[PDB]
């Protein structure tokens, strides 16, 4: 339960400086590249007003009372179905 | 004069100020749901953060330029840090149960299914898997601050505390993009309601324990913390592997297992 | 329903209701002993004038009184686990009757073969006729067919409130989106009172449940009369 | 520094018994006596 | 001068003496609304005309007697006061975040009182269940200034929690061990890990709560999948272990006065008394859903919450026959203090005691949501908290303040609380046996008789709160001041006189290892 | 823990100790009626016969009264307990509490 | 004699019957007649006349057994004050039901109450032990 | 790789902090840090109880294991002696500070 | 920069009485000022807007 | 526990006094919201 | 002029203790004797012997006769 | 065979109090059988147990919401 | 020198039970209170029909 990896007798900062230059960040890149090659806009899914989401229970204190706070006009509808 | 080696606090305003600013965020709250203003909302979030920078300001005073955190005084804020961590592990577990409750039990509101019916999840190896990535980077690279603070070396933990705060904020970023990008919301039901709770009180934290770790970073450019005594890097560090745990556990909950 | 003066729980209308009133008593015997015994133990360490104020040895007389005390809580554990079993024995119901909470008034549902509901509220006092019991009468009773198993199906339509019959021991919470079952028999015939027992606002003390437990030949054509 | 001992070491002065029973008064009477003013506010709403 | 000392305090005893004044005043509004409570019962009918307003006073009665009395008098007053006395240290590890938990508890009261003036006030029960407490049954602002003074009072806990774990643990003598402090101490360290765990816990149900009634979240709305079952798991996690919490400080103090006025250097059965409150506080999270009994539960967790249950009644009772063994030989003092202490032992075994028949879930279904347990919790909970506390305010008011009681009128006091409290409360046993529900404005006319008695009650211990205020106010009015105090070789809090100096312990105590 | 003569014995010592001073004195009364019984006459004779040695009169009469008040509600035990030290109150010239009228309120 | 709040901190006196002999004497100062006093107790006590036997013990002790164990007549006010206090409680509740308390409900009229009394005996209120069972249906009548 | 630039203790402590660390180096204990160890406790070699005024609190532990520790004022003077045990203590006032 | 704790240490240990939320000099006061103003202030306002809100309004 | 009598005494009087001001100030309040109910209820 | 016996002296709050504690159990013994008679088998009786001849008809029809019922005249 | 329905037998799927899923349950049946037997021929006759169950035991708002949801298309179970 | 006790306990206790008495037996049953206590032994039942 330690990976593949093994260098102590000593435990220290240039230790931890070869985990972070050698291990972490490349694999921060790794996953950068994975996610920027899945990354653009997929296709919206048809509107269909289910009535357990888009709740509306109380008006939102913002905007017009019926926005999510991070309303996305593309892929959130409205209670009504899809912005113009 | 005292013999015993505990700090005696000179008389402090900033109790009363921060249990005012209390009251004004929540009274402002009411406001802001109810009555349509956030003027009241504003002025406690301002006075609330005038005494976090008044009080932690003076306990700066207190210990590097007046020298009050001897052994004993250090170890009862060790102590009182990790059982702050303690009750914020606590906090984190209710939204942990409210969410297996409904997902473990999806009513029949839902479809009777988890996912809901009309939820589409993110996908968990895209820009969750990075977030993942992000802040397990972080937690290497705080290792590296710490070590190399405690073998006197100024410039590299300046790299390295520089390199754990970027990773944050790029955690933060990340995050902000996919709020936005997110089909589902808030009112999305309670996939919506567990999902923006329980992930958005973490990038809460996430957004503190960054700026606690730019207080440490600016610290230790004025050379505040010697080689042996940095108890507010310790606690900026607990704080921010406390952050990575709580994401891990999202990670395979919510977005992994909850997909 | 209660009598006035009333000290215990009413007579008991459901083979279940009788169970719980025996071990109620063997459970009551033994709070009066332990309560009485304090008492007694406070009062005898209080009326001496001798005295023994140096230290005493405490681990010979902790194996007492935590063994005692263990014993008891197995001997009112036993009883009481039986009885909820028993509660929960299968039994087979030949007709499942439905009861929804409202703001403020029961609603009842006797789907099994024709679509029969109505909604049940409070008689006001100023309306109760003559001898009717202010509070606890309603204008349409749950009528149900005696000596006979009845599944109660009970949920709500706005906030939670509970369905309780004290004489036949139920109680039931009623939360919206959930159906939860209780089986009834009355051995009796008869006229059983309950009162909504989850607090569900401004009227929570005035939407009372009125069984009335008939042979099963007058409930169908209660039944039928009421479609 | 500040005052120590009896009668010192407290928000308010004890230093005349008649003072004192008024603020006493005011001080346990205005927390026994809102509950009744606000039913009564209430009531008057409505 | 007096806003530096006052306002700007960093003294655990002015801090203590901060909250003791705002405890009793909590006390009298609390009992305020407990006698229109029972104004409302005392004959059949309708006094107020408005059950939404009764259904508030119930409510706040309740937040009222729980978070602004007993937890700020017990932990903040006796806490604050006591603990840092009694382990020789000079304040707590953190003075100045003290004084924010208890200047937390004003505004927190003030939200409180504003939910009451606002739109029809939070007529909710203290449980907040929703949706009775969700925006369309309880909608407008009221619940939610409740939510907001539950948040400021939870972090006044929980930091307060912070403070005595942290003093507790770090700031004895070196000498000393955990096992050579005093069982008030080890009291509050138990109690503020009890409230460090449990409050997050409620913090998060409410926050919930919060967000389905202004977020449109539906954490515990079925439209969306929600379940109000869930906030009431997260309620109930949270409010068994605030029971004992509420009750293991009293616990402490009473330890303290029945060693005390027995003419005793020691309780009885020190590590038996250590093991038990450690033992009461680890199963007092595992028990929490007998508060359920009737929500539709599978019969397997109904047996295994009565079973849990019922063990707590094991070190408890080594906590109760332990007291009796401290009596036992005592040279005893029939002072008020003991009054009080043994009022509680007899009163608080009682309430227990019918505790443990609502353990049994069986019982429970026809026992829940009726006066047998408002009857339970009035006799283990309110007096035992109210009696643990008169005892301790008896006990070491001379110490706080320098000045002693007139101790014939406050054998008066006790005698009558006493009477009042029992005529109160021991007939709402018949009338939960019988069936009266609680959280009712008007009950049937059969229950008449108990409702009138019981009222009746309640305005004698009106009196005796009326002669509590003029006892204290003869004390100060009178001043006599106390000279000698028996037994400090063994209550260290006294042995710097009375009141004790500013500072105490600037020099600490010499304490040996052999 | 011992016997009754082994404990008897133990305290008879310690009150016969000759230079026992008044700290100890003090000490081994005000232990010695922390127990559950009335000290033996053998032990309250070597206790007296070191207040003679301290010249202190007014605690040997003490010492006769924490005996009476020992034996609670009792009452034997206190006559016979003065009876069998008659000889050393004689020969001391101890007064008992009663004839020095401090028995009375 | 006069305790002094700044003596605090020093070895105290104390009458208490499970403490018999106190830290400290009742009396230390002594007056010319006093310490002559003291010498003569080094002498034979049977020298010591009574009034000297007892001058010794008062400046030893401030209260004898008998007077520090006195039983006192104080229960008597506690107990007749706490009657008056819930007396005075009794005129509290005839002003709340004079001026408080409007008229309860029709249904407490002695007709009411026959005729819901005869309703519950037809329906067979707890008709085992509780109610209906003490009644005789036989003899039309409460049973003796 | 390496290199310095942090302030040590040695160089940037001050205070009470600076105190107990010089002192510390010296094997002092001006700021009770440290439990005291019991001698003999007899009157020839009584317990030796610093302190910078003329009194101090001493809670007596008599026994090992005890959880009732027992205390009380020591005064300038003669030795005394626990109530509990009798082991006897004698204060040794002044010094430590200016 | 400079490593300049000394000058701060010898600011803020001068005998000169003031607390330590004062002690660096004239614009701790200006600070407090602000910070209490806001606090005491926006609780009078929040009294107003509960004596507004506690009463009926079109 | 023993004390000093009182330096400034409470004589049976003055206890009156203050006793029945301390009931009065709880009785009376209440007494006039609870006397003027109908008044209340009536608007 | 005859001397007084010599009584026991040690032991005496020991002594009362074991007495009363054995009494109270002896009291606690009799007290369930006559709770077991007087409630407990009073109630079992009460319940059987109500139910043993009971005829759930013949009270319907008391009740209805009565005239207590909306489903029955 | 095995007819005379008097009202839903207990069904060990759900033994507990909590009775929701049971309803659902059956609506659901009862409803895919329909379909099934509609769409290839037959007769709804068969899926007669299915409908007096959820008869029995559903509320009768819910059984109304859930056919107003079908109807609309938004009923998010699957049929 | 005898104390508030010995002076007046007597005349307090005297005085205290008797004033208590009187008033609770006259808030008992001179001033409307309806105790409602059980019909058994006390109410004829009359027809109700
Ligand atoms: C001081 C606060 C306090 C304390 C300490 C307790 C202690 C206990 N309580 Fe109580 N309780 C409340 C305050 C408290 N409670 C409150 C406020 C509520 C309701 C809140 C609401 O709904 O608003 C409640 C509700 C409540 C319920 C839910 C009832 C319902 O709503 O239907 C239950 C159920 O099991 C319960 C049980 C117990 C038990 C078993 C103990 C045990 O810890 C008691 C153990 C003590 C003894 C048993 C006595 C001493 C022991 C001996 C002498 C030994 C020998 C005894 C035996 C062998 C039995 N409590
Ligand atoms: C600590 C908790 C506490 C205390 C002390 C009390 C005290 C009292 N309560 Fe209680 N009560 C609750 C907690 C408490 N209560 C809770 C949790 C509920 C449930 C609410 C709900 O259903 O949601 C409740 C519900 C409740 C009801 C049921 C309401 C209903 O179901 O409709 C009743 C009815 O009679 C009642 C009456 C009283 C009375 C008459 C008193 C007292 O008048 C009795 C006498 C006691 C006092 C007068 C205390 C005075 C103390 C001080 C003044 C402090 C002094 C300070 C110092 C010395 C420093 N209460
Ligand atoms: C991403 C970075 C943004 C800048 C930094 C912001 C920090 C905010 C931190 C505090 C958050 C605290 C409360 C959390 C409540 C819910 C917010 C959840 C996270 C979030 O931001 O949720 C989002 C906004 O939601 C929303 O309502 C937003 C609602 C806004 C009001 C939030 C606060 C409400 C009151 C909270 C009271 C908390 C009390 C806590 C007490 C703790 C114990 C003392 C979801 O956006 P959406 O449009 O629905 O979906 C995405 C669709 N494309
Ligand atoms: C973007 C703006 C966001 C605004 C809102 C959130 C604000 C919070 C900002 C984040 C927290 C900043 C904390 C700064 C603390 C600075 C003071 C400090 O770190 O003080 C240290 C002591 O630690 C101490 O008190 C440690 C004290 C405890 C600090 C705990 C901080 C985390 C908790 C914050 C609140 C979370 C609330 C979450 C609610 C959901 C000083 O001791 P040393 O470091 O040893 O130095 C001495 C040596 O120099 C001697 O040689
Ligand atoms: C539950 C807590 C309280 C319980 C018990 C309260 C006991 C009451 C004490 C007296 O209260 C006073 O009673 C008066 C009547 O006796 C009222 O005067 C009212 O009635 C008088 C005539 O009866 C008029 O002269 C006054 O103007 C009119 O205000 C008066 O306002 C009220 O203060
Ligand atoms: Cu419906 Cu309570
Ligand atoms: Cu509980
Ligand atoms: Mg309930
Ligand atoms: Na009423
Ligand atoms: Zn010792």
């Amino acid at each position: 339960a330690s990976a593949a990896k093994g260098d102590h007798g000593g435990t220290g900062a240039r230790t931890w400086r070869f985990l972070t230059f050698g291990l972490a960040l490349p694999s921060v890149a790794l996953c950068t590249l994975n996610s920027w090659l899945h990354s653009g806009h997929r296709e919206r899914p048809a509107f269909i007003p289910y009535h357990h989401l888009r709740i509306r229970t109380k008006p939102f204190s913002w905007g017009d009372g019926n926005h999510t706070f991070f309303h996305n006009p593309r892929v959130n509808p409205l209670p009504t179905g899809y912005e113009k | 004069h005292q013999t015993h080696a505990y700090h005696m606090v000179n008389p402090s305003p900033w109790p009363l100020t921060g249990a005012l600013s209390a009251l004004l965020m929540t009274s402002g709250l009411t406001m802001w749901f109810h009555f349509n203003s956030m003027t009241l909302l504003m002025i406690g979030l301002t006075t609330n953060m005038l005494t976090m920078y008044q009080w932690w300001r003076d306990v700066i005073r207190e210990s590097t330029f007046q020298g009050h955190h001897t052994p004993a005084v250090q170890k009862g804020l060790r102590y009182g840090m990790i059982l702050f961590i303690i009750s914020e592990v606590l906090f984190f577990t209710g939204f942990f149960w409210a969410f297996y409750h409904s997902s473990l039990a999806p009513t029949p509101e839902l479809g009777g299914c988890w996912p809901p019916t009309g939820i589409h999840p993110l996908n968990p190896l895209e820009v969750p898997l990075l977030n993942t990535s992000v802040l397990l980077a972080s937690g290497v690279s705080i290792t590296w601050a710490h070590h190399s603070l405690m073998e006197g070396d100024r410039k590299h933990m300046l790299q390295a505390l520089f390199i754990t705060i970027t990773l944050g904020v790029y955690f933060t970023l990340l995050q902000a993009s996919e709020y936005y990008e997110a089909p589902f919301t808030i009112s999305d039901g309670v996939y919506g309601s567990t999902f923006f709770v329980a992930t958005g009180f973490h990038g809460l934290h996430v957004i503190i324990g960054s700026t606690f770790l730019i207080v440490c970073f600016f610290r230790q450019l004025k050379f505040h913390f010697t080689s042996n005594h940095h108890f507010g890097f310790e606690a900026a560090a607990w704080y921010w592997h406390f952050v990575d745990v709580v994401w891990l556990f999202l990670y395979v909950s919510i977005y992994w297992w909850g997909s | 329903m209660a009598y006035p003066m009333q000290l215990g729980f009413q007579d008991a209308t459901s083979p279940i209701m009788e169970e719980l009133l025996h071990f109620h008593d063997h459970t009551l015997m033994i709070v009066f002993l332990i309560s009485s015994l304090v008492l007694y133990i406070i009062s005898l360490m209080l009326t001496t004038k001798l005295t023994h104020t140096s230290t005493m040895d405490a681990q010979e007389v902790e194996t007492i009184w935590t063994i005692l005390p263990a014993i008891i809580l197995i001997l009112i554990a036993l009883p009481s686990l039986r009885i909820l079993y028993m509660m929960d024995e299968i039994n087979n119901p030949s007709l499942t009757v439905k009861t929804m909470g409202h703001q403020w008034y029961w609603s009842y549902e006797y789907t099994d073969y024709e679509d029969l509901s109505f909604d049940s509220y409070m008689i006001p006092t100023s309306e109760l006729k003559p001898g009717e019991l202010r509070l606890l009468e309603v204008d349409n009773r749950v009528v149900l067919p005696m000596e006979m198993t009845i599944r109660m199906l009970v949920s709500s339509e706005d906030v939670l409130h509970s369905w309780a019959v004290p004489s036949l021991g139920l109680k039931t919470d009623a939360i919206p989106g959930r159906l939860n079952q209780t089986t009834l028999m009355s051995s009796r015939p008869g006229l059983y009172y309950g009162q909504c027992s989850e607090i569900c606002g401004s009227n929570h003390s005035f939407m009372p449940i009125v069984l009335e437990l008939v042979p099963l030949k007058y409930f169908e054509k209660w039944s039928a009369s009421m479609l | 520094h500040y005052e120590e001992g009896p009668g010192k070491n407290i928000p308010f002065s004890v230093e005349n018994k008649w003072r004192l029973l008024a603020m006493m008064t005011l001080f346990f009477g205005s927390g026994f006596a809102a509950p009744f003013f606000i039913v009564r506010h209430q009531l008057l709403k409505k | 001068m007096f806003i530096n000392r006052w306002l700007f305090s960093t003294n655990h005893k002015d801090i203590g003496t901060l909250y003791l004044l705002f405890g009793a005043w909590a006390g009298m509004v609390g009992t305020a609304l407990s006698l229109l409570i029972r104004a409302e019962l005392g004959q059949p009918g309708t006094l107020l005309g408005d059950d939404q307003i009764y259904n508030v006073v119930v409510t706040a009665h309740a937040f009222v007697m729980i978070f602004f009395m007993v937890m700020p008098i017990m932990i903040g007053g006796f806490g604050n006061w006591l603990v840092p006395l009694m382990i020789g240290a000079p304040d707590m590890a953190f003075p100045r975040m003290n004084n924010m938990s208890f200047w937390l508890l004003p505004p927190s009261f003030l939200l409180l009182l504003a939910s009451s003036m606002v739109e029809a006030g939070a007529g909710t029960g203290w449980t907040v269940y929703p949706p009775l407490a969700g925006n369309l049954a309880h909608a407008g602002a009221s619940v939610d200034l409740t939510i907001f003074s539950l948040h400021l009072a939870g972090v006044s806990s929980i930091l307060g929690a912070i403070n005595f774990i942290t003093t507790i643990i770090n700031m004895k003598p070196p000498a000393m061990s955990q096992y050579q402090t005093p069982l008030f101490v080890w009291s509050v360290m138990i109690t503020a890990v009890l409230l460090l765990l449990s409050l997050p816990v409620l913090a998060a149900g409410i926050t919930m709560l919060l967000t389905d009634r202004n977020l449109n979240t539906t954490f515990f709305d079925p439209a969306g999948g929600g379940d109000p079952i869930l906030y009431q798991h997260l309620f109930w996690f949270f409010g068994h272990p605030e029971v004992y919490i509420l009750i293991l400080p009293g616990f402490g103090m009473i330890s303290h006065i029945v060693t005390y006025y027995s003419g005793k250097k020691e309780p009885f059965g020190y590590m038996g008394m250590v093991w038990a409150m450690m033992s009461i506080g680890f199963l007092g999270f595992i028990v929490w859903a007998h508060h359920m009994f009737t929500v539709g539960m599978d019969v397997d967790t109904r047996a295994y919450f009565t079973s849990a249950t019922m063990i707590i009644a094991i070190p408890t009772g080594v906590k109760v026959f332990s007291w009796l063994a401290t009596l036992h030989g005592g040279n005893i003092k029939w002072s008020p203090a003991m009054m009080w202490a043994l009022g509680f032992i007899f009163l608080f075994t009682v309430g227990g005691l019918t505790g443990i028949v609502l353990a049994n879930s069986s019982l429970d279904i026809v026992l829940h949501d009726t006066y047998y347990v408002v009857a339970h919790f009035h006799y283990v909970l309110s007096m035992g908290a109210v009696f643990a506390i008169m005892g301790g305010f008896v006990h070491w008011f001379p110490l706080f303040s320098g000045y002693t009681l007139n101790d014939t009128w406050a054998k008066i006091h006790f005698a009558i609380m006493f009477v009042g409290v029992n005529m109160t409360f021991f007939p709402q046993h018949f009338l939960g046996l019988s069936g009266m529900p609680r959280r009712y404005s008007d009950y049937p006319d059969a229950y008449t008789m108990w409702n009138t008695i019981s009222s009746m009650g309640s305005f004698i211990s009106l009196t005796a709160v009326m002669l509590m205020v003029f006892i204290i106010w003869e004390a100060f009015a009178s001043k006599r001041e106390v000279l000698t105090v028996d037994l400090t070789t063994t209550n260290l809090e006294w042995l710097n006189g009375c009141p004790p100096p500013y500072h105490t312990f600037e020099e600490p105590t010499y304490v040996n290892l052999k | 823990h011992e016997t009754d003569e082994e404990f008897d014995a133990r305290w008879v010592t310690y009150f016969n100790k000759p230079d026992i001073d008044a700290w100890e004195l003090r000490k081994g009364m005000n232990t010695l009626v922390g127990y559950d019984l009335v000290p033996e006459p053998k032990i309250i004779d070597a206790a007296l016969r070191a207040c003679r040695r301290l010249n202190d009169f007014a605690s040997a009469v003490r010492i006769l009264e924490v005996v009476k008040d020992k034996a609670g509600p009792h009452k034997e035990i206190y006559p016979y307990v003065i009876q069998e030290l008659r000889p050393t109150l004689n020969e001391l010239g101890i007064s008992t509490p009663e004839e020095l009228g401090l028995d009375k309120v | 004699s006069v305790v002094k709040s700044e003596d605090y901190a020093l070895p105290s006196y104390v009458d208490r019957r499970d403490y018999p002999l106190p830290d400290v004497a009742h009396v230390k100062n002594l007056s010319a007649s006093q310490k002559a006093l003291k010498e003569k107790e080094k002498a034979s006590w049977s020298s010591l006349s009574i009034d000297e036997k007892v001058e010794l013990y008062r400046l030893k002790f401030k209260e004898s057994f008998a007077e520090m164990n006195r039983s006192t007549n104080e229960w008597k006010t506690v107990v007749g004050a706490a009657m008056f206090f819930i007396g005075f409680t009794a005129l509290l509740l005839i002003w709340e039901k004079h001026y408080v308390y409007g008229p309860i409900p029709h249904t407490f009229e002695e007709e009411w109450v026959a005729k819901q009394t005869k309703r519950m005996l037809d329906m067979k209120v707890a008709p085992i032990q509780g109610f209906s069972a003490k009644w005789d249906y036989d003899k039309n009548e409460w049973k003796k | 790789a390496s290199g310095g630039g942090v302030p040590t203790d040695e160089e940037q402590a001050t205070g009470l902090e600076r105190e107990v660390m010089l002192a510390a180096r010296k094997g002092q204990d001006p700021y009770n840090i440290l439990a005291p160890k019991a001698t003999s406790g007899t009157k020839e070699d009584p317990n030796l109880v610093p302190s910078i005024t003329n009194k101090r609190i001493v809670g007596c532990i008599c026994e090992e294991d005890n959880s009732t520790v027992i205390w009380f004022w020591l005064h300038k003077g003669e030795a005394q002696r626990c109530p509990s045990c009798g082991t006897h203590y004698k204060l040794v006032p002044h010094q430590l500070a200016h | 920069f400079e490593n300049r704790v000394a000058e701060k240490q010898k600011l803020f240990q001068e005998d000169n009485g003031l607390p330590v939320h004062l002690k660096g000099g004239a614009t701790d006061n200006i600070l407090y000022r602000v910070t209490m103003t806001l606090c005491l202030g926006g609780t009078l306002y929040s009294l107003y807007c509960l004596g507004w809100a506690s009463f009926p309004h079109k | 526990i023993t004390a000093k009598p009182a330096k400034t005494p409470t004589s049976p009087k003055e206890q009156a006094i203050g006793l029945s001001v301390t009931f009065l100030s709880f009785l009376l309040p209440a007494g006039w919201v609870l006397y003027h109910l109908d008044n209340y209820k009536k608007s | 002029s005859t001397a007084l016996a010599k009584p026991q002296m040690r032991g005496l709050l020991a002594r009362r203790l074991r007495f009363h504690i054995v009494g109270a159990f002896m009291v606690s013994l009799g007290f369930a004797t006559f709770y077991k008679f007087a409630v407990a088998e009073k109630r079992k009786k009460a319940y059987a012997d109500f139910y043993r001849n009971y005829d759930s008809m013949k009270d319907f029809e008391e009740m209805r006769k009565a005239g207590i019922f909306q489903s029955a005249k | 065979k095995i007819k005379n329905y008097q009202t839903a037998p207990f069904d060990s799927r759900f033994p507990n109090q909590n009775q929701t899923r049971n309803c659902w349950q059956n609506y659901l049946d009862f409803h895919r059988c329909e379909k099934a037997m509609t769409a290839k021929g037959g007769d709804v006759s068969v899926c007669e147990w299915y409908r007096r169950v959820y008869k029995s035991l559903c509320p009768i708002s819910w059984v109304s919401t859930w056919d107003d949801r079908r109807a609309e298309g938004t009923f998010p179970g699957k049929i | 020198a005898p104390d508030f006790h010995d002076k007046y306990g007597n005349a307090v206790l005297a005085s205290g039970a008797t004033f208590c008495v009187a008033v609770w037996v006259y808030m008992a049953t001179q001033i409307g209170i309806e105790w409602n206590p059980s019909p058994v032994g006390r109410v004829t039942p009359k027809e109700w029909r």
